[PDB]
């Protein structure tokens, strides 16, 4: 809420697609991702360790999340109540392949 | 010996009180402890482990250096690496960024 009223945010995101992805997601994941997120667009000025002490007041003044730090943040935060549909989507890694009518007229069925 | 970074770039400085029974409890403006600095030290050389004694408003305090970044005349930004080397000096500019850190006794407010 408070992000978008603050300007802090890109004008990228749609939250739709993100309710789209959460397949299994309960109330309380939601904000590790929003966590998560801030804390790959903050790390990206810092750069804690090597190369140190380029705070400034330029970087801090334009910050905003992008898309795809949300979809880094998936990375790192996992269901819980989803964990065996992940055998399922694992069940095919060998692929689909149609070398035959059959397989279309049982996959209709 | 410098070559070309013969300025200081941006200072760090750790400010403690002297005397511990002087401890007071004012909200110091770091603006105006920068130009205290600058007007009672300018264009004077500096090294990290350096130490000064510094009145300000009748207040007597310790500064050490902690460390210093030198940069050249015609340095858009500031690449160059802060370096904890005391070998490393510099001479002060009325433009440094210059960041003070509470001391190890941790009082100065």
């Amino acid at each position: 809420k408070k992000m978008r009223e603050n300007n802090m945010m890109s004008d990228d995101v749609n939250l739709a697609e993100l309710a789209a992805l959460t397949k299994n997601f309960s109330g309380a994941e939601i904000e590790g991702l929003v966590k998560s997120a801030s804390s790959f667009a903050i790390n990206k000025t810092v750069n804690i360790g090597k190369g140190a002490t380029k705070l400034n007041t330029k970087d801090i003044a334009k910050l905003k999340v992008t898309r795809e730090d949300f979809l880094n943040a998936l990375n790192d935060v996992t269901p819980a109540f989803g964990i065996s549909e992940e055998d399922l989507k694992t069940c095919v890694e060998g692929g689909m392949m149609l070398y035959s009518e059959r397989v279309n007229s049982i996959l209709k069925n | 010996y410098s070559g070309k970074q013969s300025y200081l770039g941006s200072i760090d400085i750790d400010i403690s009180f002297r005397a511990r029974g002087k401890a007071v409890s004012t909200v110091f403006d770091q603006d105006e402890l920068a130009k205290q600095f600058v007007r009672c030290y300018e264009s004077q050389i500096f090294s990290p482990t350096q130490y000064l004694i510094m009145e300000f408003q009748g207040h007597f305090f310790d500064l050490k250096i902690r460390n210093v970044q030198a940069i050249d005349l015609g340095d858009i930004e500031p690449t160059s690496a802060v370096a904890t080397g005391i070998e490393t000096k510099g001479i002060l500019t009325k433009q440094t960024q210059i960041n003070f850190f509470k001391g190890r006794d941790g009082l100065v407010n």
